[PDB]
């Protein structure tokens, strides 16, 4: 998913 | 640090449209998505749309027919076009990151 | 059609105190799939993202800001407010193919 990917980004 | 710079003529005049360009830095459009949002005076924020890394697009169900969001992955740009503008479209337009973490300086649009 | 996102209109606190801003969804309990996010609007329409995806701090964001889910709602908590933290707080939920913003909560730090 696109979101689970943005989340992975925030955690760095 | 990532930065988002808004530009483009914007325009004005009713019946015509708005055109905004958002240049990003600090990350590639191939990996993550960019959102578009606007806020009209006294009123709250409203999501307009997002364009993901893989090119897929999601729009605000009630404005869908009047807007188009495209991007050039190589130039790190994202374009927003909204047509058939009306007084109610007057507002401040912002381009933002995937979870609204980073913001662009915004662009003011006065229609009519 | 789509859901309504509800936030308290106003909240007030004081330096060093703790406060909790909430976010309700008209479709039922808020969940991790709603990827709750929070942005702060300061005078001059200065926007900054605080929390993204329920409990992740947008890099550069002071650690006093935390987020989580409590009793069917999303929550942003400021542990030990400061005077600069006075602003309007917006919550945003995701519904499979779109975001919906709450009406915002004006926070006063006396």
């Amino acid at each position: 998913a696109h979101l689970e990917n943005e989340v992975a980004r925030l955690k760095k | 640090d990532v930065q988002l710079q808004q530009s483009g003529p914007g325009l004005v005049a009713p019946s015509q449209s708005l055109s905004i360009t958002c240049t990003v830095s600090g990350f590639s459009l191939t990996d993550y998505g960019v959102n578009w949002v606007r806020q009209s005076p006294g009123k709250g924020l409203e999501w307009l749309g997002v364009i993901w890394g893989d090119g897929i697009t999601d729009y605000n169900s009630a404005l869908k027919s009047r807007l188009s969001v495209t991007k050039d992955n190589s130039k790190s740009q994202v374009f927003l076009k909204m047509n058939s503008l009306q007084s109610g479209d007057s507002a401040r337009y912002y381009c933002v990151t995937g979870l609204f973490d980073y913001w662009g300086q915004g662009t003011t649009l006065t229609v009519s | 059609a789509d859901a309504v996102v509800t936030q308290e209109s106003a909240l007030t606190t004081s330096p060093g105190e703790t406060v909790t801003l909430t976010c309700r969804s008209s479709t039922g309990a808020v969940t991790t799939s709603n990827y709750a996010s929070w942005v702060q609007e300061k005078p001059d329409h200065l926007f900054t993202g605080l929390i993204g995806g329920t409990n992740n701090r947008a890099p550069g964001v002071p650690a006093r800001f935390s987020g989580s889910l409590i009793g069917d709602k999303a929550a942003l908590t400021i542990t030990g407010a400061q005077t600069e933290d006075e602003a309007i707080y917006f919550c945003a939920l995701w519904y499979s193919n779109h975001w919906v913003f709450g009406g915002g909560t004006k926070l006063t730090v006396l």
